[PDB]
């Protein structure tokens, strides 16, 4: 078939009419990005020459071709401790959540540290876990940061988020209700802090619910890190591809270095191995360039997951899309296998509207604009809202101001400004 | 260690920052002699939350820090014929 | 069939025709003696970066 | 220390360099990996054959070279980007983004001239010598619930306050400082104080 680009939706346009949210909903969205690589390290002499020290003396005449691969390697490997330092340890202190969870109905014991586990994970990082060659000169380097530091740094970043709001992000942590503290992240995008108390608990059942429904989400979904899977594949598939090589003759008599020894001399031999030598270090070379081209996109990726943890994170976001779908109010970090799952809560609008609109209200002669909000109408009556949540105020002199006649204004309307 | 055999170092139990990375939390230092520990991550801190309680600065200070970022590289230039064949 | 490593015995269930076996490198990881015809793993003597 | 950012290219650079020079000191398979023993002794069917050897050698570690500079290049284009970018931000204007702009509220940035790249001098506002408040979503006067317009209400234990909240600043409550928005019996923890009309 050919493709559906989406369902078309028309937009009741005009010149005098506004569709304004009388409702909200919580939306908390998955984000996964991969913050490092495993750290493989190639001995160029083992894997062309074994332990041959004929072939080794061949290799020589190559140069420094292996200290080249050596060092490329070394270099992927130090840059993957970069990377995961850079995502996580954003915090100089590793800050702790009170005894009692009481935070107004705002439950995180689904992002928390579950205390009852040996690993300290989260119930959805423990989630997040169990989703997602050495006899040859291949070996694996262990990370700096075990996935129990990654963890703390992780439960840090949450326990400051939660008690503190970004205030631990650019100074000292200062402690904040955690209702009021949502209240800020509402007048960050504009909405009045009211909003936030008045429905206090809805929003807090909205966000309870959201977050449940992250972890059936990512259970009932195999495919749900498949970005994080896609890493491991390539780097063992890579590593799979060099360790077969070693079974290519390369125009040689033989693909086996000890084969090769125990038939021919030297004069004979050393013409054979070098047949060896040249596919296998053209093989290592092809190895490590692709390590480091893709190490590159890895570390790319990681400057994008910690630009998302100063960000999102550590403080609130006016970047469209950046964290998350709708309005950011604030992000939960998760701990994954080689990288970082964001949980972004975000502010969407929802149950909006048909209302008449004007740009001012004509009263006395004047032109009277609108302080914050749009002016509406319901049919009968003008009132003042907010933009982003229905909210219609009296239309006064406290929530107006003035500039110019009546006579400028396009669409200007004539109704009654109260003077308290 | 997870990382390897580590001889010459004397472990501690004694966290401190990490100096020089061993591998899976370990770190070694010269402290004299070179030992070994498990890096901490950073000193814990423990926020004061209650349902009606809030922190407000009386005071701030203005800090200046640095930060330094590659712009540009040598522009090299190699001949190739020359390099190869002279 | 020659080469280092460190011999030890197998629990492969090696079938009566079967010589050696190799891994997924393709590589012998373990033989079949020639006058016990007792089966042998073959690993390699330890090693690793310094 | 301070500039071993910088220091690094150069290092990783010279090193590249440095390493292409000393290839040309390798045999490959070759009689001598001088070019000029090769032609002085043998005649062309001979030599070409040495010379073979040398070229394959050389135009592999050449080629290697400039593989690892496109590799090396992309990363300083991508950090000579993100300067781009503290120039127009941080800079040419002050950046909400947390930590793009140095740690702390950032308020402006001086850019320094360096080899091969840019310092910049972020200056940022950080809170300091902060103290316990008691805090209250919203006041309750005349049966109306009260809310801050710009900062938080807090108590020193006696008398509430509304401040800003990056700085304590207890400014007596009013009515030109709150605003209304329902009764006193929606606000979880509203507390009861009088709301000053002027
Ligand atoms: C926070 O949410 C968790 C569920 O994610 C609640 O834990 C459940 O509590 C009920 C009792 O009300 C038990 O029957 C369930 O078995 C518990 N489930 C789990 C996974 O523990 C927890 O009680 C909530 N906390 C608060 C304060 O509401
Ligand atoms: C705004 O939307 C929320 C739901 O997102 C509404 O709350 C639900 O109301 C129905 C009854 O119609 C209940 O069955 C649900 O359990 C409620 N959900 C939650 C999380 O409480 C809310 O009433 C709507 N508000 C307005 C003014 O329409
Ligand atoms: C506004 O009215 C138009 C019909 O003229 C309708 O298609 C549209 O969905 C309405 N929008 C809202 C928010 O009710
Ligand atoms: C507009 O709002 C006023 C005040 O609530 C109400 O009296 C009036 O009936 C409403 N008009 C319409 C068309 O809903
Ligand atoms: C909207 O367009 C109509 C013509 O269809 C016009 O009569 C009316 O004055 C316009 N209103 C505004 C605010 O432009
Ligand atoms: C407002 O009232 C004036 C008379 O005072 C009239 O001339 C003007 O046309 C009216 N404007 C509208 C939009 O009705
Ligand atoms: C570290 O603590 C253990 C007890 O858990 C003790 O046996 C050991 O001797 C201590 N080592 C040092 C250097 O203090
Ligand atoms: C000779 O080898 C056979 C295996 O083919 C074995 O069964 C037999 O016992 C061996 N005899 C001696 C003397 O080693
Ligand atoms: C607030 O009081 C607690 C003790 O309950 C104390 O630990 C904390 O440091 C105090 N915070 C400030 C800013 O004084
Ligand atoms: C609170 O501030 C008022 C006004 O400065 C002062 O009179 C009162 O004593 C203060 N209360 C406390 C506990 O500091
Ligand atoms: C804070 O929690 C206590 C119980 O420890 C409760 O009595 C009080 O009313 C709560 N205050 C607010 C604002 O939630
Ligand atoms: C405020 O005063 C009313 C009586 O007018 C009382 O019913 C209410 O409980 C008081 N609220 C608080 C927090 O003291």
């Amino acid at each position: 078939y050919t493709m559906s680009l989406g369902a078309e939706n028309s937009v009741a346009y005009s010149n005098n009419s506004i569709a304004i949210p009388t409702n909200f909903t919580i939306s908390v969205t998955t984000e996964i990005l991969p913050v490092s690589m495993t750290k493989t390290s190639v001995d160029c002499t083992m894997y062309i020459c074994g332990d041959s020290t004929e072939c080794s003396n061949l290799l020589l005449q190559y140069g420094s071709f292996c200290t080249q691969l050596n060092r490329a390697l070394t270099g992927i490997a130090v840059e993957q401790d970069k990377n995961t330092q850079e995502v996580f340890a954003q915090v100089k202190q590793i800050y702790k959540t009170p005894p009692i969870k009481d935070f107004g109905g705002f439950n995180f014991s689904q992002i928390l540290p579950d205390p009852s586990k040996p690993s300290k994970r989260s119930p959805i990082e423990d989630l997040l876990f169990n989703k997602v060659q050495k006899f040859n000169g291949l070996t694996v380097l262990p990370p700096l940061l075990t996935d129990e530091m990654i963890a703390q740094y992780t439960s840090a970043l949450l326990a400051g988020t939660i008690t503190s709001g970004w205030t631990f992000g650019a100074g000292p942590a200062l402690q904040i209700p955690f209702p009021m503290q949502m209240a800020y992240r509402f007048n960050g995008i504009g909405v009045t802090q009211n909003v936030l108390y008045e429905n206090q608990k809805l929003i807090a059942n909205q966000f309870n619910s959201a977050i449940g429904k992250i972890q059936d989400s990512l259970s009932s979904t195999p495919s749900a890190l498949g970005k994080l899977q896609d890493v491991v594949n390539q780097n063992a598939q890579a590593l799979n591809t060099l360790v077969k090589q070693l079974s290519s003759n390369f125009g040689a008599i033989s693909s086996v270095l000890n084969d090769i020894l125990s038939r021919l001399d030297p004069p004979e031999a050393e013409v054979q191995i070098d047949r060896l030598i040249t596919g296998r270090l053209q093989s290592l070379q092809t190895y490590v360039t692709q390590q480091l081209i893709r190490a590159a996109e890895i570390r790319a990726s990681a400057n994008l997951a910690a630009t998302k943890m100063s960000e999102c994170v550590l403080g609130q976001s006016k970047r469209v899309d950046f964290c998350g779908k709708g309005y950011h109010l604030m992000s939960f970090p998760q701990s994954a296998p080689h990288g970082v799952v964001f949980l972004h809560v975000t502010y969407v609008p929802a149950q909006e509207k048909n209302f008449t609109t004007a740009p001012a209200i004509c009263h006395d002669g004047k032109a009277h604009f609108p302080r914050e909000g749009v002016f509406v109408s319901n049919g009968t009556h003008w009132f003042v809202t907010q933009r982003n949540f229905y909210e219609p105020q009296i239309i006064t002199t406290d929530n107006t101001f003035v500039s110019g006649n009546c006579d400028v204004v396009i669409g200007i309307v004539n109704n009654t400004v109260y003077d308290p | 260690t997870r990382a390897g055999c580590l001889i010459g170092a004397e472990h501690v139990n004694n966290s401190y920052e990490c100096d020089i990375p061993i591998g899976a939390g370990i770190c070694a230092s010269y402290q004299q002699s070179i030992i070994a520990y498990t890096m901490s991550l950073g000193a814990e801190n423990s926020v004061a939350y209650s349902n009606n309680s809030i922190a407000i600065p009386t005071n701030f200070t203005i800090s200046v820090t640095t930060e330094i970022l590659p712009v540009s590289m040598t522009k090299t230039s190699v001949d190739c014929t020359m390099y190869i064949c002279g | 069939l020659t080469g280092t490593g460190v011999l030890t015995e197998s629990n492969k269930k090696f079938l009566p025709f079967q010589q050696f076996g190799r891994d997924i490198a393709d590589t012998t990881d373990a033989v079949r003696d020639p006058q016990t015809l007792e089966i042998l793993d073959i690993t390699p003597c330890s090693f690793g970066g310094v």
